[PDB]
């Protein structure tokens, strides 16, 4: 599980494992959706979903 | 897989004396592609892995 409130803000890189699971629990669209990619620096494509 | 493969000559347009030198191929890789993978990224190269 992850959670931001007030000052905390996690924003951490997690490893694909090639397939995973989702789910959220929203009062007012906070997520507005992800990035995948590999490398992440120039080097990789990557896409973006929002 | 399932579908058809075709291929034709083309000397007449894809060649000439002097040589035409466009074209490219990676046959260095620490890892063989999964089917349909694509990789375009270009970097220095050491066996090390690093
Ligand atoms: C495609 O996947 C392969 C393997 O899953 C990736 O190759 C790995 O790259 C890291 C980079 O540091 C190496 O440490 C690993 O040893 C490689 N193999 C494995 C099995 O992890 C490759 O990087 C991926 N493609 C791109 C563009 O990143
Ligand atoms: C992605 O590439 C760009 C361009 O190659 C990088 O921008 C460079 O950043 C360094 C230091 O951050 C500067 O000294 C260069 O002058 C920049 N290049 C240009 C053309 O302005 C960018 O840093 C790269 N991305 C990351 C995450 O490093
Ligand atoms: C004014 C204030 O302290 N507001 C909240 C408090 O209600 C809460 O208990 C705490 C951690 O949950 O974060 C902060």
């Amino acid at each position: 599980g992850f959670h931001t409130i007030n000052h905390t803000f996690d924003n951490p890189v997690i490893p694909f494992k090639d397939g995973i699971y989702f789910a959220a629990t929203e009062k007012s669209n906070v997520v507005r959706g992800w990035v995948f990619g590999s490398t992440m620096n120039n080097k990789s494509q990557s896409v973006i979903i929002i | 897989f399932m579908g058809c493969v075709l291929a034709w000559n083309t000397r007449n347009i894809d060649a000439t004396s002097t040589g035409n030198y466009n074209y490219k191929y990676r046959y260095l890789r620490h890892g063989k592609l999964r089917p349909f993978e694509r990789d375009i990224s270009n970097v220095p190269f050491s066996p090390d892995g690093k």
